[PDB]
């Protein structure tokens, strides 16, 4: 039904932006 | 590979979603199924009483 | 007197208390095994038993 | 590639929810005009109880 | 005396009395849950 958001981040700082992602949110989320 | 796990499990959700918020519109179709046919039998009967 | 009324409003209560406990765990480890794992009808549900000194 | 997989699915939930709004309003016009089989009904029942007062 | 606590889903629920099998660790019962209402994922969330 719903489900969008994007935004900007520094690339610096991805790799540790999707592991606390995949921790918080327990899976069930998409990032590309 | 694992994304596709991700995947998956959110595509078992949305359908999920959808056969249970069906559910509660069909037993909401059931629920004012027996009470609106059974006001307007009253509302029949009233005017009929009215004519009796 | 209270004493005897006492222990027995504990023995009751308490155990009501502790397998309320148990039934939270139940219901906590019943939510996020279908997060962290899939769900295509239900998960696959084991659970544990004690250790000391080699955990 | 994922993506394109991941809306059309739930644009097929858009169909399933729109599914319970051609059910329930389906049924709901089939019971308004189901409530006039009680008109046909105690028309007759009057006039069951109106002959023996006629 | 503390208590573990572990679920592991992927047969699979043979895999856990291969878990039993490590008879150094810990004794490894079973604690049977019966199955409770599904129907929800913003809630369900939210309830954790």
């Amino acid at each position: 039904r719903l489900g969008f958001v994007a935004g900007v981040i520094n690339r610096e700082r991805i790799p540790t932006f999707e592991r606390m992602l995949w921790r918080v949110c327990r899976g069930n989320v998409f990032l590309r | 590979a694992d994304v596709q796990k991700q995947i998956k499990h959110m595509m078992a959700f949305i359908e999920q979603e959808a056969n249970e918020k069906a559910e509660e519109i069909d037993a909401k179709a059931e629920e004012e199924f027996n009470i609106e046919k059974g006001r307007l039998v009253q509302t029949q009967r009233l005017k009929i009483m009215e004519y009796y | 007197k209270q004493f005897g009324p006492l222990v027995r409003w504990l023995k009751v209560n308490f155990s009501e208390a502790f397998i309320a406990w148990i039934h939270v765990k139940a219901l906590r480890v019943f939510v996020e095994s279908v997060l962290r794992y899939g769900l295509p009808v239900n998960f696959q549900a084991m659970l544990l038993q004690p250790n000391k000194k080699t955990m | 590639q994922g993506i394109q997989q991941l809306l059309q699915a739930e644009k097929r939930a858009a169909e399933k929810v729109a599914d319970a709004r051609k059910r329930k309003a389906r049924r709901l016009k089939q019971a308004k005009e189901e409530a006039q089989m009680e008109v046909d009904q105690y028309r007759r029942e009057r006039e069951q109880e109106f002959q023996s007062k006629q | 005396t503390e208590f573990w606590l572990i679920s592991a889903p992927g047969t699979w629920e043979k895999l856990h009395a291969a878990t039993t099998k490590n008879n150094n660790l810990a004794v490894s019962s079973k604690f049977n849950i019966p199955d409770l209402k599904v129907g929800t994922l913003d809630v369900l969330v939210g309830l954790s």
